[PDB]
């Protein structure tokens, strides 16, 4: 029970500080993820040619 | 007798307050079992995580 | 319900303890290094450069 | 929270496994040449200036 | 107490079931307690390191 008190307090603090950040980051990553997926085929060949 | 009466009324209040969230209490055990299984499977099926 | 819950809870507690003894000490280091490098590249001058 | 984590894992486990595999194959050459990366990162600011 | 006979019978049966399930996994319960004691401390340590 004491360990649960300590771990719950620490984890709740960390989650309350870094939850909305992660939520909005994962919300804003949709266009960048779609863009990276759309132009994936020109990645390996581009890096190979530059090398 | 006073302790018995107070115990019974406080127990009624506590049970009424606990089970108003009926769906979550009614699924606590199922969800904890499910998340336990999922965490076990996630750790088991990815043995290369430490080297990564 | 309760029997499966107890068994799965015991198994996941053991699995979690193994995982934290195995990976936590390097996961913390990775998080610290990521934080330090991102903070270094998100100062106002690197921010305007980017 | 238990239900939400169970659902998140049940949905994202195969994708996380594939992500870990791809991350391993990406990072292996970088670790193999972790000194060349340091050297180019040291040298690049002078060239940029 | 008479008017609530169905409720008391139902929770008596459910207490029987829950107690049977808890007793049939006595070693599981002991192991769960013995492992829950230090795992929360370890989780608290991990979180406080990345606080």
């Amino acid at each position: 029970l004491v360990a649960a008190v300590g771990f719950g307090n620490t984890g709740g603090d960390i989650f309350e500080r870094g939850g909305p950040y992660l939520v909005r980051g994962a919300q804003d990553l949709l266009p960048t993820s779609a863009l990276l997926d759309e132009y994936s085929p020109a990645l390996f060949c581009t890096i190979r040619n530059y090398h | 007798s006073t302790q018995v009466n107070q115990l019974l009324v406080n127990a009624q209040t506590l049970l009424a307050a606990v089970n108003e969230r009926g769906r979550s209490v009614s699924l606590l055990l199922e969800r904890v079992s499910s998340v336990s299984r999922q965490v076990e499977g996630f750790v088991d099926e990815n043995p290369n995580l430490n080297h990564v | 319900e309760l029997a499966n819950a107890l068994q799965d809870l015991n198994r996941v507690l053991k699995t979690t303890r193994e995982f934290l003894d195995r990976n936590g000490g390097v996961l913390t280091h990775d998080i610290d290094n990521l934080e330090q490098v991102t903070t270094a590249i998100l100062q106002p001058e690197p921010r305007d450069g980017l | 929270a238990a239900g939400s984590l169970a659902d998140l894992l049940s949905d994202n486990r195969p994708l996380l496994k594939d992500t870990i595999g791809y991350l391993d194959v990406i990072q292996a050459p970088l670790v193999e040449q972790k000194q060349e990366v340091s050297d180019i990162l040291v040298q690049m600011p002078q060239a940029l200036k | 107490q008479v008017n609530s006979g169905d409720a008391i019978q139902r929770w008596a049966a459910n207490l029987n079931t829950l107690a049977a399930q808890s007793a049939q996994n006595d070693e599981a319960l002991r192991s769960g307690l013995q492992q829950a004691a230090p795992t929360a401390d370890q989780l608290n340590a991990v979180f406080s390191d990345v606080r």
